[PDB]
């Protein structure tokens, strides 16, 4: 079966080579490709899934894709525009049926054929790959469910997958400021916990311990260190017509309002996130100490000691808390 | 030869020119002794970054 | 023109008519300020 | 040239770091229970006409 | 855009009310 691999990998190599430069057009190739991949053959899956994963991180765009139905439209005005939003459509579409396909076959009762249980780790792998860059798209939440599922089995040190999701985890609270995100994160985990009677690893309860919205620092905390041109000199500048400057200055003008605004409605809402947040921990710690697991007090504790003033054995666990070079435990030592 | 601008200027804005200046001066020499006036960079670095901060927390 | 006459559609697609025209003045009467745009963003 | 198996498409696309070993008491999560609370969750928290005629804190006080 | 400038206000409110 050696040659069928070898020609199945090369019909995969033209097929992602096709949707790559212009995925516009070559939209029934993306189909194709997202086809193979719920193809009962494991090699199949496991190539074509696995192929997938750059060809999402580069085309998924920076937004948030609409429902754009054509009812409310009526417009039927368009050459390249409607290529567009046919391309956009199906890219929800098989971006949809790639993530339920992760969803399945990450879950392995970890009883079947060792085929099975490989193509669930690669499933998860995938999944966790994706999420990095696609956060700020659609269906972001079964993801991070499938990813929170994995990572709260009650036993985890035999997955080789899951510090790599304790470490994204991690990284996706820690990056985040206004809390969304966190929030999102937050209340699959709160599901999933009350399902399990609040039951485990300490390293899992640890990823609490990296929320940002739950931290203030100095209001004039020194940055990175960015050196950038201040503008672009008046000598080497691009001529411009009369309509165009003027067209310019519009959007400058609409540009500053809606800054003043993002900026404004960021600050209100990163307040709620963090109020419902603080509720949603402080309820998984209390709950915890009910429960009294003497594997998880100490995590509990130090979590109490930091989030507290927010509001109104090292052997024993793996996967040390990130940045614990610098984070030094205040209540959960050695 | 005195220019005409420089004749306007002395003429019209040299007194509250000088007056302004002599004003930064005397400002500039009673801030100097005191404390608590430093520039945002200087506060920025005093602050640190985000690291620096958790290391002097640690 | 279209000699065609239909009977509960033609009431179907009124109904939409005025559904989506109500919801094309919700949307501009809302947008009148930036920050319920930014909200509509996330 | 090289003369390799793969295509220099198919050796660059296949060579990238995601194919890395790559070659050709007990519980199951209860999806029933997870529904339910779910369901109970949101009875707990709260038609022909049309639109148009039927619309017609815990960081409150911080130390900070 | 907005529309509804294509309905005036009586011939909007007349067909309303068929519905």
């Amino acid at each position: 079966t050696e040659e069928k691999i070898l020609q199945l990998k090369e019909d995969i190599a033209d097929l992602v080579t096709k949707v790559m430069e212009e995925p516009e057009e070559n939209t029934a190739a993306l189909g194709r490709l997202c086809k193979m991949v719920e193809s009962k053959n494991p090699n199949t899956c496991k190539f074509s899934m696995l192929a997938l994963v750059p060809v999402f991180k580069s085309i998924i765009p920076g937004y948030r894709i609409r429902p754009l139905t054509e009812t409310e439209k009526k417009e039927k005005v368009s050459k390249e525009v409607s290529k567009l939003r046919n391309f956009e459509q199906a890219l929800v579409y098989n971006y949809k049926n790639y993530v339920g396909r992760l969803q399945s076959l990450s879950k392995t009762p970890s009883n079947a054929a060792p085929i099975q249980v490989s193509l669930g780790i690669l499933a998860t792998q995938a999944a966790k790959e994706l999420i990095s860059t696609a956060s700020h798209f659609n269906f972001r939440t079964d993801i991070f469910t499938l990813l929170l599922r994995r990572i709260c089995k009650p036993r985890i040190s035999t997955d080789p997958t899951s510090i790599q999701i304790i470490q994204t985890f991690e990284t996706l609270l820690n990056e985040d400021e206004e809390g969304s995100i966190s929030f999102e994160i937050l209340r699959i985990f709160n599901k999933i916990l009350k399902t399990r009677n609040f039951n485990i690893e300490e390293s899992v309860l640890n990823m609490l311990l990296s929320l940002d919205v739950l931290h203030d620092y100095d209001p004039n905390t020194k940055l990175k260190g960015n050196v950038s041109a201040p503008k672009l000199k008046k000598k080497d500048r691009v001529h411009l017509s009369k309509k165009q400057r003027k067209a310019r200055k519009e959007m400058q003008q609409i540009e500053e309002e809606m800054r003043n605004a993002e900026q404004a409605v960021s600050a209100e809402e990163r307040e709620r996130n963090q109020s419902e947040i603080l509720k949603i921990v402080f309820t998984i710690y209390l709950n915890i100490l009910k429960n009294n697991a003497k594997t998880l007090i100490g995590s509990v504790l130090e979590g109490l000691t930091k989030f507290g003033n927010m509001a109104n054995y090292r052997s024993l666990r793996l996967a040390d808390p990130l940045n614990n070079e610098i984070i030094k435990p205040s209540v959960n030592v050695s | 030869k005195v220019s005409k601008s420089t004749k306007k200027f002395q003429s019209k804005h040299l007194k509250h020119t000088l007056d302004q200046r002599r004003k930064e001066k005397i400002q500039k020499k009673r801030i100097q002794g005191r404390r608590g006036n430093k520039t945002d960079q200087e506060k920025a670095d005093a602050a640190g970054t985000r690291e620096q901060q958790q290391l002097k927390k640690s | 023109m279209i000699k065609d006459k239909d009977s509960a559609a033609d009431a179907d697609d009124l109904e939409s008519e005025l559904n989506a025209m109500y919801s094309d003045y919700k949307t501009r009467r809302s947008e009148r300020d930036a920050k319920f745009r930014a909200k509509q963003a996330r | 040239e090289g003369d390799h198996k793969l295509s220099s498409k198919a050796r660059m696309i296949f060579n990238d770091p995601i194919f890395n070993n790559v070659e050709p008491f007990d519980s199951d999560y209860d999806s029933e229970e997870e529904k339910n609370q779910t369901k109970k969750e949101k009875h707990s928290r709260d038609e022909n006409l049309p639109d148009w005629f039927l619309e017609d804190a815990m960081n409150a006080r911080p130390i900070k | 855009l907005s529309r509804y400038v294509k309905w005036p206000e009586y011939v909007r409110v007349q067909r309303q009310k068929k519905i």
